[PDB]
């Protein structure tokens, strides 16, 4: 850029991890950041939290949109959050700051990266939706024009800039369960899905436009980062006590 | 970018001079609503079992969100006009944690009316049901649950305050109906209300009307702001 | 010490290509290696020669190292990139303890360590300063003095991979050359003085296990071509240490696994040297002149053993071959008598010169 | 970009906690040897003069970089492993001011043993001449030069220590070998170091063997720092 | 760039000359900078010091590498510092700030001008060696992996940046003879070279990638600067009591 | 696996009586009971398990 | 239960008059000791490789809990006895800290004979190996290690004190033999010794003999208490 060095690139530092940034961000809040107060008040035994490693920043997915599949409206990434649960078939893995713990709440953090040229246009909208998969409206708020009404964080792709999405907790319970409870009825005790606390969207804002050269590249990265602010658990049982159901897939 | 981003104004103007809600009008205006809306329709003698005794009339789910709208040619208000102002301003949210108010309005009947509450009762229905075509061992009247009694000889309308009874952080609103969780049936609504009639004397005639109106009340709130849901024009409903 | 070892030094460099479709993806693993003091070797620049040593151009941490026993500290690694604006990209450098390769290292599991997430937009440089995380206090060097038949291991592993694909576009190279390099950092310290892991490059000559034909013995050198009266009446050649009587270079310790049959020939600096008429039966014969020594064969008298010079020629390596054949099988001493003949001294040597089957 | 200079630094941890170079251990590691290294080997009766009177048997050039390696099969200390610390440590250096230390062992001879040091001799060698092969007017004692006779009979190892005298400002190590200038012949080496025997005695039938050692001495400093040469690893001394 | 004239660029003035610079340097000192003591015990006659003359800022070459001959290692110019002696034949003149005097002594700075596009990528390694050309390992130390070991400047070709290297004088004399003594023997009195305090590398520490179009360059030109901070002169002779010799290159 | 949990540990060495006083621990603040007034035709699910090994 | 515990004690008398340790004989007895015990035998010619210039004689394992002993005929001071105190006392204890002293006799040489210590060494082996039969790479002189080199002109006795350089918290001792760890190899010797003659010059033929003894140091210190394992008796060394 101008230096024999780049230019003075920010940084980002949580436990046992480093992220780096080259440009402003685009932030957002969920909802009202507040101190649980309540949730002592649902376990008798004394909540614990790891700092070291539930404030480190993950990577858990990257995916790639091409000018071929860019509409408007097209969505990139749909999936329930909180859930990054990753094993070898399709079944939380211990490989992680993940524990395999009855209960569970805390507060979260979306890091949003992309990487594209400076000759390059296009827009990523990602939002997030408080338990959007209960909603009878769910499959219809997918799409742009409603996510710019939830909390949300904007892309550009005519420059290289990052963004982080605050996103406190809130929930029904208020404690959320890492795991199943299945011995239940469709009329009472349905099967509770683990940690649904909502449904993370990013978007296609404005498809993605490319040069017409064909040494140019026709395909951008978009890497995720998640951290967790104050974890709690509550719920201190075997391992293997309770056992991790195939995660239902939940698209339109 | 929050939700409310204003990256680089050009207003080339001052602004409008401030009025309050409430000075060229007498009302302040901000989004409370304690408006009454209708919720269901008619009943007749057909409609109830064989041993209408105790067995309550109506079974109606309490949703803030009110009830999944069912277009009628004998009911034009909800066909011509979509449903009232209650559940569109609670489309634009997400939970609840507040009581209801109910206005219960009993018309062909001159006999004595019970309404009873069952807020531990899982609401796993969108619609109202009623008589022989209820559940059984519902619209059963229960013993020790909130309860109602009135005439409808001194007066004709029922105004009870429903509770919220969830052993919850929230209460959620606009539940999704047919297929399940833990969430959905004891920590969306406030519950069932059972509406009978005292006697097991038959039903006159030309059968009973009962108009249900209500309103939302002030330990209530509208906690997490969602987005809007796309909505439809009740003036385009003719062509 | 801190100021040496605080200089950054080059590692082997790679490139960084955003048109390949299978290795510019998501995932892939760029660049990798141990972490400690030295670097390994498949990571220096280096210099090989055929029959010589091979040179390798360590940092200035890595010397430094090589100078002691054990080590600790954290490590600065700057990675310089040959990048402009266009360029655009995110790698995921991360810091395994307990690991030495990449047998079962992956980007999904790199992110369970001390790693950092480097951008790369309008940035060309940056340090990943890694930790020093062991079981004990100080780390022995990976390398050593000759004492035992194997390596230490570095106690981790640097693993750099992919976030964000690097994108480049029509009118700018697509080819990123990545520089690697290392420097100690401000906790780095080395323990116990021992045997230098490291020579100078100033002589890359050796005498490795080969079989090299031992260079006469110490004193018996510097060495020329003289006479000697028990030798012929002194009129053949062999090679002397000193003008004095009975004073004939004697050779150090012949290996048994050597053939009987086999001659010698010169590995190192030799000498010029002038002298034979031709044998009855074939045309062997060697023209009066100087001549650059070249060949040799061993004549043994009792216990000690001496050198017969022969010229650097053809000829002369088939008339060494035959002396080398007569005298193991023990032809009569005035048979094998036409062996160069003695003309004049020759110029002394330099130093001690070698020898090979 | 200075020799050391950190850009961009990403340091996921804290720094390792200090120690001194002294604490787990109980010296202070700093670059500073007077660690003794080799120098030379043997000698015998057939490499001295035909009058070994006042001649002596080695001309040692005084380098602080070491001499020249050679590698034989009779001395496998300088071919499976390459040459001690000192010159490895020179290596990345250029100047230096100091003088040297000299500990020099004579083990066939009971006889007395001189050593002379010749600072104004231009070093232009790199590697020890013996007896006979010894350029004349050189391993001839001199009168008036720093010197030291000692007796075999009392002690056999000899601890000098040879100064610094050079007309310059600097002192040059690793310097080139073969061709020049007027830096590289007395502004180089500290000089040469003649070694003889008091005795025109013959050498006794076994022969004598010298071995050299050297240290650094407190007045020498290595001043500048240059970049390090690429060096050779002694553990693929086999392949 | 953004105003009716370009951006603001840095300016450097010393005596009779004003040098450019438009970017932010890469800067090294070859040793610990200091003041002349020692000098005066060399000569009884006294010093002279010319600040107009050698103060002053020079350009003396000017290499042009492309991307066909630009490969690792690659060196650009391997010179005797300092020896900037120009004449019509391969014969210092009296044209500049250049004097014909017995001995003489000085500080130098080097600064390296480069001056490439928005879009190239390259790197350039400018190092010094003190009196490397009396090493009996020169040779041996062009390789980059060395230069970076030395003193030594970077230059970006991804950015137009210049660079500056101080280098404090350094040597065994110390006064070098900008002329020749060569009435000596090899074994005693062997000729000296003139002004040869070191040698100046720069080398390609990146391979000069260019965009791969016809109508784009393909060489980019290095200019070179040369400064003196402090000057000495001691020796004062006729300018043709001695002469000057061929300067003998010295390459790998 | 009953280790990996709240759990103690008693002994009957001359001890006839003891109690175990079991912790609340739930994802909610209260707890529905498990049997009730006929509504529906599903029983309630308890918190939690008490064993004895 | 401690180790000292005395549940119920029957004393029938005082207890005896306290002595120190030093009264009735002048020393204090406390569990210290830095008396010199013997560490090995003898070496003749044949023993020694084809080219023996710097290259060792003997590679010395340095244990604090002493050699493997191997009774021989020949040394019956193994034999009819057992190893020293040292050995026994550490047999008693799991760690320690120190460093060892070193006092080396050579007699059959009149020649100059070096001493060298290599710390990071690993020590797999239990028992001292000699010339031609050791392992190559090994037995060759190094040059930066803690080194002596001593004239058997002048005294014929080495003594030398050996550092404790282990990467480590503590020092094991009483280290299995044949199958490994990472602390059996660099956390359990000191390290090895090497002991070679400054000349290749033949080894007389009456032969050499090498007696090595040792001592403990004062930053030496044997940490955790272990149980002391079943001992054998000397006095039964005939039956």
């Amino acid at each position: 850029m101008d230096r024999p060095e780049g230019s003075e690139e920010r940084t980002v530092q949580t436990s046992n991890v480093v992220l780096g940034e080259t440009n402003i961000e685009s932030q957002d809040i969920a909802s009202k950041e507040y101190s649980p107060t309540w949730d002592r008040l649902a376990s008798s035994e004394v909540s614990d939290e790891y700092p070291m490693l539930t404030d480190r920043w993950l990577f858990w997915k990257s995916v790639k949109w091409e000018v071929n599949d860019s509409a408007f409206g097209k969505m990139l990434v749909q999936e329930k959050f909180p859930q990054s649960w990753v094993q070898m078939d399709v079944n939380i893995p211990n490989f992680i700051p993940f524990n395999i713990h009855q209960y569970m709440r805390a507060d979260f953090e979306v890091k949003i990266y992309v990487n594209p040229n400076d000759f390059v246009s296009g827009w990523l909208i990602m939002a997030f939706l408080y338990q959007g998969s209960e909603m009878f409206d769910y499959k219809l708020r997918r799409n742009p024009a409603a996510l710019m009404q939830m909390p949300h964080v904007l892309v550009n792709v005519g420059a290289a800039n990052e963004a982080t999405l605050k996103i406190p907790y809130r929930y029904v319970r208020p404690f959320m369960r890492c795991k199943d409870i299945l011995r239940g009825d469709n009329l009472i005790t349905g099967v509770t899905e683990p940690l649904n606390m909502g449904v993370l969207f990013v978007e296609v804002l404005i498809p993605f436009r490319t040069s017409a050269a064909s040494s140019a590249p026709k395909s951008l990265d978009v890497s995720l980062f998640v951290k967790m602010t104050n974890a709690k658990f509550t719920g201190m049982v075997d391992g293997s006590i309770a056992l991790l159901s195939k995660p239902i897939a939940l698209p339109e | 970018t929050p939700n409310v981003m204003q990256p680089t104004p050009l207003l080339p103007t001052t602004n409008d001079g401030r009025v309050t809600f409430g000075e060229a009008f007498n009302d302040l205006k901000d989004l409370a609503r304690r408006y009454q809306l209708y919720w269901e329709g008619t009943i007749l003698e057909g409609n109830l079992r064989a041993i209408r005794r105790n067995s309550a009339l109506v079974q109606l789910p309490l949703y803030p969100h009110g009830l999944r709208i069912q277009p009628d040619v004998n009911n034009p208000i909800w066909n011509i006009m979509r449903d009232g102002h209650i559940p569109v301003i609670s489309s634009g949210f997400r939970y609840f944690r507040g009581g209801l108010r109910l206005r219960i309005v009993v018309e062909g009947l001159n006999s004595c009316v019970w309404v009873q509450h069952h807020p531990d009762r899982p609401s796993i229905f969108s619609r109202p049901i009623i008589g022989r075509y209820i559940a059984a061992k519902d619209a059963y009247r229960n013993h020790a649950y909130a309860a109602y009694v009135q005439n409808m000889s001194v007066n004709r309308t029922i105004e009870v305050e429903v509770p919220f009874y969830q052993p919850g952080l929230y209460g959620m609103l606009n539940a999704s109906d047919n297929n399940t969780s833990f969430d959905r049936l004891r920590f969306t609504g406030l519950g069932d209300l059972l509406i009978g009639i005292e006697g097991e004397q038959p039903i006159p005639k030309e059968g009973i009307e009962i108009s249900v109106y209500y309103s939302i009340a002030d330990d209530f709130s509208f906690n997490i702001f969602c987005g809007f849901p796309p909505m439809v024009y009740c003036d385009e409903t003719y062509s | 010490i801190s100021g040496i070892i605080g200089v950054y030094g080059l590692l082997k460099p790679f490139d960084w290509n955003a048109n390949d479709t299978g290795r510019n993806v998501g995932g892939h693993l760029l660049w990798s290696m141990p972490v400690h003091p030295q670097v390994d070797k498949d990571q220096v620049i280096q210099v090989m020669t055929q029959s010589k040593l091979t040179q390798y151009y360590l940092p200035p941490i890595s010397v430094v190292s090589s100078l002691y026993a054990y080590t600790r500290g954290s490590i600065k690694y700057k990675f310089l990139f040959g990048n402009n604006p266009r360029h655009n990209a995110r790698l995921l450098v991360a810091y395994i303890p307990g690991i030495s390769s990449d047998n079962r290292l992956t980007l999904e599991r790199a992110r369970n360590s001390a790693h950092v997430v480097f951008s790369l937009n309008e940035v060309s440089e940056f340090v990943f300063t890694v930790p020093y995380i062991t079981d004990t206090m100080w780390w022995p060097r990976k390398y050593g003095g000759p004492q035992a038949a194997g390596e230490f291991v570095a106690p981790s592993y640097i693993c750099m991979f992919i976030l964000n694909p690097l994108v480049a576009m029509e009118s700018v190279p697509s080819i990123v050359t990545i520089v690697p390099m290392i420097a100690a950092g401000d906790d780095f310290e080395v323990a116990v003085p021992a045997q230098p892991a490291v020579g100078l490059s100033r002589n890359i000559d050796v005498i490795y296990p080969k079989d090299s034909i031992i260079s006469f013995k110490s004193g018996y050198f510097p060495v020329y071509v003289g006479s000697w009266h028990s030798f012929f009446d002194s009129t053949k050649a062999i090679l002397r240490y000193g003008a004095v009587s009975d004073h004939i270079a004697q050779l150090g310790n012949i290996p048994a696994n050597v053939n009987r049959k086999a001659f010698w020939i010169v590995v190192g600096d030799t000498i010029k040297f002038k002298t034979l008429d031709k044998i009855n039966g074939t045309e062997w014969f060697i023209p009066e002149g100087e001549y650059t020594l070249g060949y040799g064969v061993v004549w043994r008298d009792g216990a000690y053993a001496y050198m017969v010079p022969y010229p650097l020629t053809p000829l002369g390596e088939k008339i060494a071959q035959y002396t080398a054949s007569l005298l193991a099988s023990n032809t009569a001493i005035s048979q094998i008598r036409p062996i160069p003949d003695y003309i004049v001294d020759s110029a002394a040597s330099k130093d001690n010169i070698l020898w090979s089957p």
